[PDB]
């Protein structure tokens, strides 16, 4: 419920740098993994989950994207974190993600 | 323990350029982003009207949209203004001409010009009567009122609103 | 009944709520409840204007610190380039521009 | 553009294949030079060369039209302060085989517009 | 003591002539009524002088900004028609020369 | 409306910067000193932060609820 | 006529009489005053321009600079007889210098009798 | 990047309509040849021109 539509937060992701320094070199192509969702083997599950409870215009930021993997984090994380929406109070953006 | 600035510049090898971004330039200016904000009762009479009276010799220190400049003095506050045409430049006083005082009378008295024309007086600077520009205050301010008028009459409070417009011309 | 206990002026439409005080203020002659609505309109403005400041707390007071700070700094840079525009020299004989200058 | 020059997408090259200044900066936009001399828009050079200026200098540049204080020779020796030629021109690489092409390419920042017109 | 202190109060803000007294005063006048009342109760002046070189026409805690903004075309010779001897005394004091209305 | 993740022209990620750009300012950082400072050295870089509009700030005064 | 233009022109710059929409135009070699004050006349505010130089003057622009902290206004540019409404059909009587430093300044002199200036 | 002060009043610098790309003048590959324009794909990856187009239906 960002003032962004959903395409906008996707696309806005999928600019957000990861620090894929070793783990790239290891995983597959997901169009070669053979399995039939996406697996740690292929993937890096990305979870955000943030709601501006507050007055104060929330920045969601890469610093939001939690991994499934300590080592594929956002670049930012590991200088300032990248922004991916500012946040009204009551606005909300819950969604998980694979790199 | 001693420690000296000119010995602290020594503990570096190098540290210490241009700042050309900076240069002031007249076909070149600078940048706008997006703010938030841009373009009854005689028991109370008295009190209303008699507050005014009180408050406003209290200190004062601000301003009403940017409390920012600071005030430096105070000045505080019937009539009949000799209204003067810009062209024939009528020097009904002895301050548009030459001499700080009147070098042809002593008192320019506002004497009627008749019986029927209280308002519309003859005012002149003249203390006899010859050798001075008959100076007929004719009735203008009837259609030319007003204007308030006020002196430092000794930081008292007073008013000596103006009754008419009253113009003259040379008779 | 559900208005009956609970508050509306406090909604997200206080300027609505500030359009119904101003037109019960003007619908009525009698100046008691014109003074009652005079009271209850800047109440709401007040609550309204902080809760607004609250949420333009943060971020929002930011960028407006820098606009308003922009725009005198802007003044100050202008003015320091008229004063430059004072230098000679700073024009080209190679015509790269033209103005007319008859008669 | 603000120019009146308008023009279809005719391709589109990856970053890979676009060519590039001596710093990978590959364009944006590559519009054809015949647009410009039947059409004299010489105020989408200027506006071109002094875009180049605004973004290296860091603030943005004046272009109401009849400032005297503005004019091209102006431009150029700002432009050329920052180490560009101050005519605009730069050195590019063909994308494709890296070669330096021989003419240098007029390049910078020019304020395009997308029109409602998709296909 | 002889300076310019000339103002041209608009209709709302009409300050009265004399000084305000109880023997003087009454209650005649009553959103529609509350720009009635204003007329006699809140309306005796005082001009600030800031630094930026404006002033401000108060009525209390109040604030009207003014200009002494230039009159030529009606440079009247503002003095004291006390109605003393004939048509009065007319003393010269300051010269009317300015058209200062005061806003918010 | 909001700040690019990215420099469309070259790539640096230029969507952590416009904070830090707002904030430099209100150092009363030079604008161009703004962006020298940040680290944008390519004018493909800097047109990111100059020409960028933050509209998000308006869109964000509309209340959804609250 | 030499008065009654000076004088509705001096009403117009002091907005009391005559609103500043109303246009006077005094046509010269045929013996006509025409005063239209009625609606639709398309208009624009032009400054003034008296011997040679301007009414608008470093204390307007200054005054105008501190506008809102002052609440000086464009309005008191109008209430000051410094800027005047033309309509294209007394604009066929303005002498309409384009800028003062270009125009009014002693060249050999075009006309030196300029009345307007573009803003 | 360049703007006319005109453009201030139009407030175009709030509601602008436009983005300011690193445009070359060069003939290239020769399909920007009669009026035409080559894009880079990789801006247009990054969210070059990208828009939305918003339809609405109305049925009562
Ligand atoms: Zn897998
Ligand atoms: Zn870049």
């Amino acid at each position: 419920s960002s003032v962004l539509h959903d395409e906008f937060i996707a696309h806005r992701l999928g600019l957000i740098p990861l620090t894929s320094d070793d783990i790239v070199d290891k995983l597959q192509y997901s169009r070669d993994c053979t399995c039939e969702e996406f697996c740690p083997e292929c993937s890096v599950e990305f979870t955000l989950d943030v709601r501006c409870n507050e007055d104060q215009t929330r920045h969601v930021t890469s610093r939001d994207l939690i991994s499934n993997s300590p080592r594929v984090i956002p670049v930012t994380s590991r200088q300032d974190d990248i922004l991916i929406v500012k946040l009204r109070k009551g606005q909300e953006l819950r969604l998980r993600a694979y790199a | 323990v001693l420690l000296d600035p000119a010995d602290e510049k020594l503990l570096e090898e190098e540290i210490q350029r241009s700042q050309q971004h900076a240069k002031v330039v007249p076909w070149m200016r600078k940048t706008e982003y997006i703010s938030t904000e841009f373009n009854k009762d005689r028991d109370s009479q008295i009190t209303a009207i008699e507050k005014t009276f009180e408050d406003a010799q209290k200190s004062i220190s601000q301003h009403y949209s940017k409390p920012r400049v600071t005030p430096v003095e105070v000045m505080p506050v019937s009539q009949a203004m000799i209204r003067g045409m810009m062209d024939e430049e009528g020097n009904q006083f002895v301050a548009y001409f030459l001499p700080v005082e009147e070098t042809l009378k002593k008192r320019k008295r506002d004497q009627e010009e008749e019986m029927d024309y209280a308002p519309d007086d003859v005012y002149d600077y003249k203390i006899a009567r010859e050798y001075n520009w008959n100076v007929k205050n004719k009735a203008s301010k009837g259609y030319e009122e007003n204007y308030f008028f006020i002196f430092r009459e000794g930081d008292g409070v007073y008013y000596n609103e103006l009754e008419t417009r009253v113009r003259l011309s040379k008779r | 009944e559900k208005e009956r206990f609970r508050k509306a002026p406090p909604n997200y439409a206080m300027k609505k709520t500030q359009l119904l005080k101003e037109k019960a203020m003007a619908e009525d002659l009698g100046d008691q409840d014109k003074a009652k609505q005079i009271q209850d309109q800047l109440n709401e403005l007040e609550e309204r204007a902080e809760a607004l400041d609250r949420q333009r707390t943060k971020n929002i007071s930011a960028i407006s610190y820098i606009n308003q700070r922009n725009r005198e700094w802007n003044i100050v840079e202008s003015e320091k380039a008229l004063v430059a525009e004072s230098h000679n020299m700073k024009n080209q004989q190679m015509d790269p521009f033209t103005r007319r200058q008859c008669k | 553009s603000r120019h009146g020059q308008k023009g279809t997408c005719g391709i589109q090259y990856r970053q890979e294949d676009m060519p590039f200044t001596c710093e990978g900066i590959t364009p944006d936009i590559i519009i054809n030079p015949h647009a410009i001399p039947s059409r004299m828009t010489i105020g989408h050079l200027i506006e071109c060369l002094q875009g180049k200026v605004s973004a290296n200098k860091g603030e943005i540049g004046d272009a109401t039209p009849f400032n005297d204080a503005v004019n091209v020779q102006k431009i150029s020796n700002l432009l050329s302060d920052y180490g560009y030629h101050l005519r605009g021109n730069e050195v590019l690489y063909n994308g494709f085989t890296g070669r330096k092409i021989t003419s240098q390419i007029f390049i910078g920042p020019t304020y395009y517009q997308r029109l409602k017109h998709m296909v | 003591g002889n300076d310019l202190y000339f103002v041209k109060l608009p209709n709302f803000l009409s300050v009265e002539p004399r000084p305000f007294d109880p023997q003087y005063y009454e209650d005649e006048f009553e959103e529609e009524g509350r720009t009635r009342l204003k007329l006699k109760v809140e309306n005796n002046a005082r001009i600030v002088k800031w630094s930026d070189g404006s002033m401000s026409l108060h009525l209390g805690n109040e604030v009207f900004d003014v200009y002494k903004a230039p009159l030529q075309g009606d440079h009247n010779h503002l003095f004291i028609r006390q109605g003393t001897g004939l048509q009065g005394q007319a003393v010269f004091k300051t010269k009317l020369t300015f058209r200062p209305h005061s806003t918010d | 409306m909001i700040i690019p993740v990215r420099c469309f022209t070259c790539g640096k990620i230029v969507g952590n910067k416009w904070e830090a750009y707002l904030g430099l300012l209100q150092a009363e950082y030079t604008e161009g000193d703004a962006l020298d400072a940040l680290g944008l050295k390519r004018y493909c870089c800097r047109r990111m932060l100059l020409a960028h509009v933050d509209l998000i700030e308006k869109l964000l005064n509309y209340a959804p609820l609250e | 006529p030499e008065q009654l233009m000076n004088t509705l022109r001096k009403l117009r710059r002091q907005m009391d009489i005559i609103v500043s929409e109303v246009s006077m135009i005094r046509d010269i070699r045929e013996r006509e005053i025409r005063i239209y004050t009625d609606a639709g006349r398309i208009c624009r505010p032009l400054l003034i321009v008296e011997k040679q130089k301007l009414l608008l003057k470093k204390r307007h622009i200054d005054q105008l600079k501190e506008r809102e902290y002052n609440n000086y206004s464009w309005q008191d540019l109008v209430a000051s007889g410094v800027v005047e409404y033309i309509d294209t059909l007394e604009e066929e009587t303005v002498m309409l210098a384009m800028t003062p430093d270009d125009l009014q300044e002693k060249e050999v002199a075009y006309c030196s009798t300029y009345t307007h200036c573009e803003i | 990047l360049v703007t006319t002060r005109s453009m201030e009043y139009l407030r175009f610098r709030e509601l602008p309509a436009g983005i300011n790309s690193i445009v070359a003048i060069a003939s290239y590959t020769g399909y920007n040849q009669e009026d035409s324009v080559i894009m880079n794909r990789s801006a247009v990856d990054r969210g070059f021109f990208r828009s939305v187009f918003y339809r609405s239906y109305k049925e009562q």
